[PDB]
């Protein structure tokens, strides 16, 4: 209902995809803190144990 | 003659203060429906509120 300017809007929904876009490059740290197995297959041995 | 001016002067005069509240009425309505989402505070709703008075 034009409360607030259509520029105003354009400059938040910029703010939200920018702390959006923030928030997923944070969270593929996080993804990147769990390893995962790039492929399937035989694993061998630990070559480094727990606490190292 | 100067009653007749005022009767050629006034019914332009009331309907431009007419246009003046319905505007200022609008301001109101609006500040009140941009203060009910939670955007501004309520003192610029009685601000917005005083001058419609």
């Amino acid at each position: 209902d034009q409360a607030v300017s259509k520029q105003q809007y354009a400059d938040a929904n910029a703010a939200y995809l920018q702390s959006k876009a923030a928030v997923e490059q944070a969270r593929i740290n996080l993804r990147y803190t769990k390893v995962l197995s790039p492929i399937s297959g035989r694993i061998g041995r630990s070559a480094v144990t727990e606490g190292a | 003659a100067d009653g007749l001016a005022a009767r050629g002067t006034f019914t332009e005069q009331l309907q431009a203060q007419r246009d003046l509240v319905k505007a200022s009425d609008e301001y109101y309505q609006l500040a009140d429906k941009r203060y009910r989402t939670g955007v501004d505070n309520y003192l610029t709703l009685l601000d917005a509120q005083r001058s419609l008075f």
